[PDB]
This record gives structure tokens, sequence and C-alpha cells, in this order.
């Protein structure tokens, strides 16, 4: 005997349930950096506010 | 016939007269402007004007 697991996730994505945003990096200051934080694209440079 | 108005005053910085000062002041709308050593508007704690 074996053991088998069914993974059914559906589609077309109008309940969008699961997901996963990961992929979380580090920081950098003072420099001219392209910026990711919450999907928002845009480059410049970061500093303290 | 007076003159202490409109003559320039040795007692101030700059040697901007009594009256030029009031209108100077009267305005203040400029606010210079004319980047007074711009460039120093990296780190805008306050609304960025
Ligand atoms: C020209 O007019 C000015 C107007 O202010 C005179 O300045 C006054 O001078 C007296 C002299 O003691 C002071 O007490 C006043 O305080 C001054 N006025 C102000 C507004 O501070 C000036 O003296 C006049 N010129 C002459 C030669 O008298």
């Amino acid at each position: 005997p074996y053991r088998v697991v069914v993974l059914s996730f559906e589609l077309l994505h109008a309940p969008a349930t699961v997901c996963g945003p990961k992929k979380s990096t580090n920081l950098v200051k003072n420099k001219c950096v392209n910026f990711n934080f919450n999907g928002l694209k845009g480059t410049g440079v970061l500093t303290e506010s | 016939f007076n003159f202490s108005q409109i003559l320039p005053d040795p007692s101030k910085p700059s040697k901007r007269s009594f009256i030029e000062d009031l209108l100077f002041n009267k305005v203040t709308l400029a606010d210079a402007g004319f980047i007074k050593q711009y460039g120093d508007c990296l780190g805008d704690i306050a609304a960025r004007d």
C-alpha cells in the first residue's frame, strides 16, 4: 500500500483564496535602488522619515 | 530735510534701507525659491512643500 494525496485547486481566480507574496528581502538606505514594498513599482533613494 | 527712512542702514545685515525692508517683509510670498542651495530636501520629514 502507498499513501497518496490529491491537491485540487480550482481556477478562474475570482475566489482569490490562497496566493503568496513570499520572497521578503532585506532593505537598503541612501542608495539608488528599485523598491517593491507592496507590489508598487518604482525607483529612487530611501531614507528615514 | 530728514532722510532716515530711505537712506541705507549700516546697522543691519545687508545694507537694505528701512522702506525696502518693509516692502520685502510685506510681500513674503516668493519665499526665495531661487534654489537657495536647494537639493537639501532629500529627507522630507515635513510635507515636502
Ligand atoms: C527723522 O525721522 C525719524 C523718524 O523715526 C527720527 O527717528 C527718531 O529719532 C528720535 C531721536 O531721539 C528717536 O527718539 C525716535 O525713536 C526715532 N524714531 C523711531 C521710529 O525710532 C529721526 O530722528 C529724524 N531725523 C532727525 C535728524 O531728527
